[PDB]
């Protein structure tokens, strides 16, 4: 009885913004963004994630929270999709650009309410980042010289590591500061050359014990041990490697190559060649040189035998990256071939050893006080498998961290601790008093959207917001006698399991965040929520 | 029509955590019957259809393999405790269960997980400041080496099946250990085998290893039963002319071939037989059958044969007398035999066993079990295991603490003065944990049918006059001093216990959400 109207597309549930589809879009971010408000801060919440491969996690990290949900809505793939961007051009920011986004459509659902139109809501908006960045800008107080010593790179890395593994800070830090200075030079004054590839440090895990059994690496290591007789180098300089990827055995065609075998003769035959073959292919490995064979195939027991006699390393790495990745530390070529065991791809090494790690024992590719290694390895240890593997996740954000140190501006720091959100609400604010018109309306919710940060970072520790909020800012709301604002730019939100009245300064801790990271974080945040207060309709055909 | 997670669960919030909690409690409760050496038993059948009854929480756990994710964290946290400490597998679970049903209330009441993880953290870490300093260096005082381990397997047997024959049964454990090198034990070096039939106290004790005859093939009154030193011989090939699945069919024009081709198939198992005895073996060992032929050719060479051994029993022989299996008769060498000081076949429970005794390159031995019951030889093996442990860790730490609860009475009752100069949420929270320590004396007390209200009440009050290792008697229904009968625990079981049943606390407490991706 009751008839349709409106809805001319097809069978379908209708989303116009004529029934104010664009709070029913911020509301369906809600619960996204709920989750994610729970993961930022040095007292965050862990969420538990079940793999469709029956893998327990246990992790802060919000990309993965997004990454394992099933998402369609077209209002939260665009905050998903920024947060991706996030994570491939920036080291960091990721809890910044998703929770910020929804505090920017939250605090919108006011003015949507007040009858202030999409496009006005977003003129406001698009007017407080060109303050805010300028802002960003100013407000930077402390800057990393590209120095890259130990106590540098500490001070980046410890806020880092904070955030995922709070209370572990002093041993992970000294893990990852230990592999980039191995592996990033001291340079300056030079921007042709890039530096810290993102392969440049390796993570590894072994089972048992726990974190204070965790070590550094000059060089790779690999789960194999040496196949052959030889267990480990001299410590002679410039070893020659030889690299293999078919099998080690009688020489063949590299494609196909089988031999088969119906006479009597052709067996005895055969049976000779196996021993003349490879003794012959081995010794012009050996009369080369060569005192390290590392093959990505098999080795059989006659190449055994003899690379045994030449006193040849025989180390076997099942993985096709593994070697890539050797490949360029020691200079080596993988041979496809068998038999042809061509100088120009060999390769160099200084040290191969055979070591135990927790009982396991791994081979590993280094060097001491030469040609020394661009890549590194970080030891993890751990009784616990889901604690060993975020361990693991703490590194690779410790490593991509320092990526943003490199030439693109990574010096600029500003205090963090919530410190610069609060600074950045004060000045956006009064902008929007100074904004004629319309504008003041966004202007300022943009500033109120960044209260979430001192707000989260107090509600995640336990502390009453409405007790620490107003004194946050009572810290900041100061009038000085002058143009510049100082003395105390370093009030930030303590994280304290212990009561504390008061605030703690950021000089205490040296607790500082990027300026690349701030400025590009608000900056997607703002593209996110701008696209999704944008947004009258979803178009859908059926399927 | 649009969706934000297509059907995949997701659930957040206070509420969360307490399910969470729930989890833990149906863990908790599921092994709480186990604790105590008084403790019941659980049965479960596995989906392989195969039923088994035990007290072992890490065997308990390892069958239930809760799905729940709050329980997997629990579970294996637990189960680590089996993999880096051997011991205490009940105890953390047991531990880590009470916090969660203490974290409830707090939760309830609006307290922040992080307040609760928090107290937690710095509590824990005073108990194990605690635990260190209980610790006693102890060796030969006042025992000596033979003393400290029958006393401490004595102590094990106590109302056991096994109790009255301690002075039996005692012997066989301290001497398993004894024969074992110290700088090196592991539960695996010492085997027991299950033979029913007889009474208990007829059990052997063997210096090697021994096996329970699998062969059981023809060759009555032949294969000589014992060698003084017997060369033995391993391998891999099935020594049967005929198989039970292959065949050949024959089919020729005169009766001499038909005959000459099996008998050349004879000849064929007879130069594999003949091989054999070339390797001068006495004693021939295989995974596989040695036929009937071939007992009968062996027996006339007065060699002893045992075939379709499992890989097990044949490893322990090999590993026992210094050989190695070869796979081929015509490739084996006179470094794969291997000697045992003596060689014999037992008529124990009525059924023939093939020991090997006295074997001079064995790091490992064996105790045979006799009884008339799989629930006989069960229980004295189950006793026997208890007794085997400590006897081990008597060796191994020598820093140990008073057990019957006698540790945790310190550690609660330290954390229960140290919190009345706390004020703010970090008080309610240590009393908490000083509260939840008591789980222990008070299981081992319900499950041991005692008047746990009465003894956890003796055990508080005379705890305060500064006897500090008083704790449950098992003996005679009473509180008194642990240390002095030798009830004890290595400090680092304690130590490593605490700090396991912590981390699956704080962990699953620390957790605001689920996501169960579907697929």
């Amino acid at each position: 009885q009751n008839p349709n109207a409106g809805l001319f597309k097809q069978g379908y549930n209708s989303y116009s913004n004529a029934d104010g589809q664009i709070i029913k879009s911020i509301a369906a971010i809600r619960e996204l963004h709920q989750m994610c408000l729970t993961s930022m801060g040095p007292c965050g919440r862990n969420k538990i994630i079940v793999n469709h491969l029956g893998k327990i996690i246990i992790t802060n990290d919000a990309a993965t929270m997004l990454r394992e949900l099933d998402i369609v809505h077209p209002a939260v793939k665009v905050l998903v999709m920024a947060t991706e961007q996030q994570k491939i051009d920036m080291g960091d920011g990721t809890n910044l650009v998703m929770i910020l986004a929804g505090e920017l459509l939250n605090v919108s659902e006011k003015l949507i309410s007040m009858g202030l139109s999409a496009v006005e809501i977003i003129q406001g908006y698009n007017m407080a980042r060109k303050f805010t960045l300028k802002e960003l800008d100013e407000m930077v107080v402390g800057e990393i010289t590209d120095k890259n010593d130990k106590n540098e790179l500490l001070k980046m890395i410890k806020p880092v590591i904070s955030s995922k593994k709070y209370g572990s800070e002093d041993i992970l830090s000294e893990l990852v500061s230990e592999a980039v200075s191995h592996v990033l030079p001291v340079a300056q004054q030079a921007g042709e050359i890039p530096y810290f590839n993102v392969d440049s440090i390796r993570v590894v895990k072994i089972m048992g014990g726990s974190l204070s059994n965790s070590t550094v690496i000059k060089g790779m290591v690999f789960n194999r041990e040496p196949e052959g007789h030889v267990k480990s180098l001299s410590e002679d300089k410039k070893h020659k490697v030889a690299v293999f990827t078919c099998p080690l055995d009688i020489a063949n065609t590299e494609t196909k190559g089988t031999v088969l075998l119906h006479n009597a003769q052709e067996m005895l035959d055969f049976s000779k060649g196996e021993e003349k073959q490879i003794d012959a292919m081995m010794k012009e490995i050996a009369d080369m040189g060569v005192e390290c064979i590392v093959a990505g195939a098999g080795v059989g027991e006659l190449a055994l035998h003899y690379l045994n006699r030449y006193g040849i390393l025989v180390l076997k790495v099942p993985s096709k990256f593994e070697l890539r990745r050797l490949c360029r530390v020691c200079g080596a070529t993988p041979l496809p071939r068998l038999g042809a065991p061509t100088p120009e791809e060999l390769g160099l090494v200084e040290t191969v050893k055979t070591m135990e790690i927790g009982g396991d024992r791994v081979t590993v590719f280094k060097q001491e006080q030469g040609e020394i290694s661009r890549t590194s390895t970080i030891i993890l240890r751990g009784a616990t498998q889901n604690n060993l593997d975020d361990i693991e996740r703490a590194i690779d954000d410790g490593v991509a961290a320092v990526k943003g140190l490199m030439k693109p501006s990574g010096g600029k720091l500003l205090p963090g601790a919530g410190a610069t959100e609060i600074e950045l609400i004060s000045r956006i604010t009064k902008y929007g008093e100074r904004t004629p018109g319309l504008l003041q309306l966004a202007i300022k919710q943009f500033a109120v959207a960044f209260e979430v940060v001192p707000r989260t970072l107090a509600e995640t520790a336990g502390l009453d917001v409405n007790e620490v909020l107003p004194n946050l800012y009572a810290a900041h709301n100061v009038t000085e006698p002058g143009a510049v604002k100082t003395d105390h730019l370093y009030k930030g939100v303590d994280i304290d399991g212990e009561s504390d009245e008061g605030v703690k300064d950021i000089r205490e801790e040296n607790i500082y965040d990027m300026l690349a990271t701030k400025k590009f974080a608000i900056n997607v945040a703002t593209e996110a929520a701008t696209t999704v207060l944008s947004i009258d309709q979803i178009i859908m055909a059926k399927k | 029509i649009v969706v934000l997670k297509e059907g995949t669960d997701a659930s957040q919030g206070k509420g969360q955590i307490i399910s969470n909690i729930n989890a833990c409690v149906a863990v908790q409760e599921a092994l709480k019957p186990t604790l105590g050496p008084l403790g019941s038993d659980i049965l479960i059948v596995t989906s392989n259809q195969k039923t088994t009854i035990s007290n072992d929480g890490a065997t308990i756990l390892k069958l239930l393999d809760v799905v729940h994710p709050a329980a997997k964290t629990l579970v294996d946290i637990s189960r680590a405790q089996d993999a880096e400490v051997g011991d205490g597998t009940t105890s953390v679970t047991i531990l880590a269960g009470e916090l969660m049903k203490e974290a409830k209330p707090f939760l309830e009441e609006g307290i922040s997980s992080h307040l609760i993880m928090k107290g937690y953290r710095k509590a824990v870490s005073l108990a194990v400041e605690k635990i260190n300093e209980l610790a006693v260096d102890i060796t030969s005082e006042k025992s000596s080496g033979r003393e400290l381990l029958e006393r401490c397997a004595r102590t094990a047997m106590s109302s056991k099946l096994i109790h009255n024959n301690a002075d039996f049964f005692v012997k066989m454990c301290v001497d398993a250990v004894l024969s074992l090198d110290r700088n090196d034990l592991d539960d695996k070096l010492i085997g027991i085998k299950k033979i029913p039939g007889g009474a208990m106290e007829e059990s052997l004790f063997i210096n090697g290893v021994a096996f329970k005859k699998t062969f059981s093939y023809a060759g009555f009154e032949q294969q000589p039963k014992k060698f003084n030193n017997p060369k033995i011989l391993s391998l891999n090939v099935e020594l049967e002319l005929k198989a039970e699945k292959d065949n050949a069919e024959v089919r020729v024009e005169h009766v001499e071939d038909y005959q000459a081709i099996v008998d050349a198939e004879w000849q064929l198992i007879f130069e594999k037989l003949r091989q054999v005895e070339e390797t001068g073996a006495n004693i021939v060992l295989s995974k596989l059958p040695i036929g009937d032929l071939a007992t009968q050719f062996f027996a006339d060479r007065n060699i002893f044969c045992a075939g379709r051994v499992s890989a097990d029993d044949m490893n322990r022989v090999i590993q026992a007398v210094g050989g190695s299996i070869q796979s081929t008769t015509s490739d084996i060498k006179p470094e794969h035999l291997g000697t045992c000081a003596l060689f014999e076949e037992m008529q124990i429970g009525s059924e023939r066993y093939n020991l090997f005794q006295g074997c001079p390159q064995a790091k490992t031995c064996t105790l045979l079990l006799r009884g008339g019951a799989e629930q006989v030889i069960a229980e004295v093996e189950r006793s026997l295991h208890d007794a085997i442990m400590i006897v081990k860790r008597a060796l191994q730490n020598k820093l140990i603490v008073a057990g019957g609860g006698a540790t945790e009475m310190e550690v609660s009752k330290c954390l229960r003065d140290y919190s009345k100069t706390i004020a703010g949420k970090q008080q309610m929270i240590i009393n908490a944990f000083a509260k939840a320590l008591e789980v222990i004396p008070r299981q081992l007390c319900e499950n041991a049918g005692f008047d746990a209200i009465e003894i956890l009440n003796k055990l508080r009050l005379a705890h305060s006059k500064g006897e500090k290792w008083y704790g449950v008697v098992f003996e005679t229904e009473n509180i008194g001093d642990n240390f002095a009968k030798f009830v004890w625990e290595p400090a680092l079981v304690k130590i490593n216990a605490l700090n396991s049943a912590t981390e699956a606390t704080n962990l699953i407490l620390s957790v605001d959400e689920t996501i169960t991706n579907k697929g």
